[PDB]
RNA sequence: GCCCCGGCGAGGCGCAGGCAGCCGUCGAACCGGGGAUGCCCGAAUGGGACCUCCCGCGGCUUGCCGCACUCCCAGUCGGG
RNA sequence: CUAGUACCGUGAGGGAAAGCUGAAAAGCACCCCGGGAGGGGGGUGAAAAGAGCCUGAAACCAGGCGGCGAUAGGAGGGUGCG
RNA sequence: GGCAGGGUGAAGUCCCUCAACAGAGGGAUGGAGGCCCGCUAGGGGUGCUGACGCGCAAUUCGCUCCCGUGACCCCGGGCUAG
RNA sequence: GGGAGUAGCAGCAUAGCCGGGUGAGAAUCCCGGCCGCCGUAGGGGCCAGGGUUCCACGGCAAUGUUCGUCAGCCGUGGGUUAGUCGGUCCUAACCCGACCCGUAACUCGGCGUCGGGGAAAGGGAAACGGGUUUAUAUUCCCGUACCGCGGUGGUAGGUGCGGCAACGCAAGCCCGAGGGGUGACGCCUCGGGGUAGGCGGACCGGUCCACAAGGCCGGCUAAGCGUAUAAGCCCGGGGAGUGCCGUAAUGGCGAGAACCGGGUGAAAGCGCGAAUGGCCUCCCGUAAGGGGGGUUCCGCCGAUCCCUGGGGCCCGUGAAAAGCCCCUCGGGAACGAUCCACCGCGACCGUACCGAGAACCGACACUGGUGCCCCUGGGUGAGAAGCCUAAGGCGUGUCGGGGGAAACCCAGCCGAGGGAACUCGGCAAAUUGGCCCCGUAACUUCGGGAGAAGGGGUGCCUGCGGGUGUGUAACCCGCAGGUCGCAGUGACUAGGGGGGCCCGACUGUUUAGUAAAAACACAGGUCCCAGCUAGCCCGAAAGGGUUUGUACUGGGGCCGACGCCUGCCCAGUGCCGGUAUGUGAAGCCCGGGUACAACCGGGUGAAGCACCGGUAAACGGCGGGGGUAACUAUAACCCUCUUAAGGUAGCGAAAUUCCUUGUCGGUUAAAUGCCGACCUGCAUGAAUGGCGUAACGAGGUCCCCACUGUCCCCGGCUGGGGCCCGGCGAAACCUCUGC
């Protein structure tokens, strides 16, 4: 094992070979889900992936259609009930 | 102690490296400047009269 | 001879100097020439642990918005709204001129001269009460006990600091201490003067004792104030 | 080690006593005078150097010239 | 003399040793032994002066010759007689 | 970047029986500590006043002994100069 | 030159033998077999550092602690192939330049800002398996993939929908501006789901055994593409308390529980990739090569590897930026993709080998250090312990041969009867030892002391029972009986214990290389300066540290957990403050003197000195001769003799006591020791702290039980040296010599 994999922010993997190997692989570690910007609690309907997994989707794929799909939908019925009633004079 | 078994630590990164300017294993890799000519401090050149490296060098008398 | 600790502190070593790099940012108002007569409102959206303060601080957002930090009043809620400004109500949070501030309120982070940000009654725990106010000096009870006088145009927030009685609870152990003083960079463990060796210390020598006199005149020079610097009195009462 | 003009007058191919060969009488080697080519770093200067190696802008047609800092004359071009 | 060179030190810096065949390479053709380095016979040259090369001292070592040499007492010498 | 395995059993959270002016007694859960045993790995250096002492070594070896989740051990990049 | 053909070529891993071969020559080189060593490292992988040590052929003058046909040695020729691996991007702590300021000046010192740098283990686009070479391979070849940029051609869309909802969808293009998320994070502890690896049974194909059964070997499947549940979060319906629902545990509910349904959502598994590909095996003349076969099922344990959720601690709060996804705005065009299929392009450097008891540093082929940095099968067993053992590696921790192996030494085993008589001293050695049951003193800060002490038991075989579990699967817990031995934690592993005294509260640190401690630190106590352009400090200055700070703060001293306490003295030295009455230098003023000065005499004149006061958890200090009671004694007390004041509470022959082995008592047959008391304290005493003190100590010291070759008194064994033999081959020392 080279330095490199001797850091614990590669997630080591053992793995039987068609030559009967049994090998190390080594990948990256995944990100977390994403959160809510007023509550901070987790969100529905969006996918978790590096970088290179998420441009192998397309948008629609990614987010729910439903207005401000950063908020949670509490959040989001608070956020359009107070434009109404702004929305009356 | 303080003799044989120190000297093994002597496998990390050199003090000096060598000079673009002047050849010599003489450039402070940290410091970034040379200890023999000055390189990376001095647009001239280091050059003391107490000392006798450079007139070696050109064959002078002291 | 050889040098002392207070000696080796000016020179500004690693060994001496404050890790500012881990604290959250200095703390200073709004200044004058943005804040002149518009009664600014903000609100709190966050209060947060500061490394380098003793005291809590709190994360306001403006209107604009701007985002600033605040020492933290004793009972400041998230998402509570604070005023800045000489129309500002009396209200524990906000931010006046001290020529509108009756006498008897409790008062923190006060200026010196008006527009310096913040200078007095910092750390947790602390207030200031406002004793008498004129047209050209307000008078002030510092926690000290002493009585001083301020600008009437300085500024200064209502209420009490937060993070109040810090040091009811034992230390207990060394290790503890040594965290507390790692956090800022104080020189620890400290070291006793008598049982150093004379070279080093004005005390010092191998009978360990102090051999003259440990109070020490104002004008003496440095390298040899060391003991009780220019003493009043000394002992018990 | 490449070219030219003069001299010298038959051998020459560095210190350096070899095997194979080549240059020279269409004037060499050598000597005097004058030209051409002249990698990288270095004041080092288009921009960067933990390894004398790397990375760019333009504009003309790969092939080409120019692009540092401080200052003088100027002046929205440039000459020092 | 392939010297501020080889070499030593993290670095400022420190710093050696080492000249001569012969007029001419004419630098030992040929035979026996030896695994070989080499030895021995033969050759070149006025002379081996043979590259481990002008001369070639002393200390030291081996063999040959001469004198002494296992009943014996003084810093290793001086005088006299064999 | 790292520290085999085992023990003890702090706060917090409770259950049952008999009673209730007061109380008395029996069962569990939970997993704290500059806590304990430990040649795990690592770190240290108490005694034999042992081996060695022109050494394996210009400070080493062996037996025995100490710490071992912490004021702990180590690594890459930096800072303080008579 | 002598020393000397001598020492050393032992000790921490004692390893060779037989047969065959090569070659001039074989203990030392090659093949086979037997016998051995390592086996949580002496094996596997790989940084820095080294730099060709790598491979093949040929050699043996030197090197190699012996030899050598061998080699990390010598010679001759060869060898490192990348869009996907790393560097080229981002910032961290930090560094530099310009401008600016300082310096007699600078290659010197600073500096906010602007810009530029700074990580080959932090952040960060994209590739896996098999073969091929003497020596390279995620780099060459085969197969099958992915990323970015740029094109071509179609489509979704612009100008479309399903769901109450959570949400599900191909769901428009170009340029710019904001916002949100991710990147992006500490220590400790626990559950759930998976995997690598391991184990057991059946079947096939092989192999080892007088037989015999039985034992052992093989029985495989990558990236990528497609495919969905778990926790958790969420949406609808529903409508609760003398309560109901749930967890390993904490918990949850009109601020909406139970219960019905649903949505989104990991690691994995499954399918394709994929086969005479890889492995095992069976027949033929064996060069090309030839030929045919098998590649299957259940079950158990499972991590220190991967995913996912909970809980706890902080006077301590555990990075940043680039990049990437989404949303909304503003400005443009009429077109046109984040979907499908196809086509082209993808620069520079590194890439061999070691990675250490011989490729690194230590002058060496050095028992040290760097690196134990990452990883490791079966049995016993709590165990990565020790012991045996598979794989892999080695027989080179590079001199051998003889020997019933002389004395003597190093490292080990046993020892009758006594049991510390040894010695400064029980130094060293011995004793004890694992697990279960019983039982457990003083003292205590009530937490401990404590595994106190002390006592019983433990093997094999035959049978019965329990817990969880679907289980004659797997793990764990009890009983009874029979039986053998000197001995059942039978080897390995594996505490000797108790009682007094002194110091220090404890964990921690220290004189690298003669001191590990009673010395340092520590929590805590108390004193001093300071309201910030401060106080304390660096510097020639400019500027700067404490300071991204503001009295619950920053700096400066002394004592040193906890408990009971901390007496008197401000005359002296020191520090602080106050009045000026004195004195007080230059300068100013007055006068003389000088055709002008130098000069002379007076006054004023700050800080400081003097004078008045405050201050001892400031430095420090804390007094004899005298007399007396119902007879011998000693004197509560009385005369007393001077200073600033005249040693309080306590302790006391002390780690402090000169006479000293003080005296009395205890411990011994016998006490210059230890403990307890007495007090003429040469020369104790209260934060240079005083007196005590549970727990703790490789600290110093006295005693008791046990144990022993420490001793009486020395003896016998085992390996390695010493001695003889063959080989390599030094040094310290040396006037000449030597009753
Ligand atoms: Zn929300
Ligand atoms: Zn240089």
């Amino acid at each position: 094992m080279k330095p490199m994999y001797r850091s614990r922010s590669w997630r080591r993997k053992y793995v039987r070979t068609p030559g009967g190997r049994t090998v190390i692989h080594f990948e990256r570690r995944k990100p977390k889900v994403a959160h809510c910007a007023m509550c901070g609690r987790p969100l529905n309907g969006v996918p978790r992936g590096r970088p290179s997994e998420l441009r192998k989707l397309p948008k629609t794929k990614k987010r729910p259609e439903r207005p401000y799909p950063n908020l949670c939908p509490s959040c989001m019925r608070k956020v359009m009930k107070a434009q109404v009633r702004a929305s009356i004079t | 102690g303080a003799g044989t078994a120190p000297k093994g630590k002597r496998n990390r990164t050199p003090t000096h490296i060598r000079c673009r300017r002047c050849g010599r294993r003489a450039f402070n890799v940290k410091k970034g400047y040379c200890a023999a000519c000055g390189f990376g401090r001095s647009r001239r050149m280091r050059k003391y009269s107490w000392s006798h490296k450079w007139r070696k060098k050109r064959n002078l008398s002291y | 001879g050889k040098s002392l600790i207070q000696q080796r502190r000016g020179k500004g070593t690693t060994t001496f100097r404050a890790p500012s790099h881990r604290y959250r940012g200095a703390v200073r108002y709004v200044p004058l020439n943005l804040v002149q007569e518009r009664t600014l409102r903000g609100v709190v959206e966050e209060i947060l642990h500061d490394p380098g303060r003793t005291a809590p601080v709190a994360r306001v957002k403006f209107e604009d918005g701007t985002k600033k930090l605040i020492i933290a009043p004793e009972g400041v809620l998230v998402g509570q709204e604070i005023y800045i400004g000489p129309e500002a109500p009396i209200a524990i949070g906000n931010t006046l001129p001290l020529a509108k501030i009756p006498e008897g309120t409790y008062v923190y982070d006060i200026e010196g001269v008006p527009g310096d940000g913040g200078k007095y009654v910092r750390a947790g725990g602390t207030y200031a009460l406002v004793v008498s106010r004129e047209k050209d000096k307000v008078i002030v009870q510092l926690p000290s006990g002493e009585l001083k006088a301020f600008n009437p145009m300085c500024r200064a927030t209502i209420g009490v600091v937060a993070g109040g009685g810090r040091l009811e609870k034992p230390i207990v152990k060394a290790g503890k201490a040594y965290y507390i003083a790692k956090a800022r960079n104080r020189f620890w463990p400290k070291p006793r003067g008598v049982k150093m060796n004379a070279v080093n210390h004005p005390h010092g020598g191998k009978e360990h004792h102090i051999g003259r006199p440990s109070t020490v005149s104002r004008r003496a020079p440095p390298g040899r104030k060391v003991g009780h610097i220019a003493a009043r009195r000394t002992g018990r009462r």
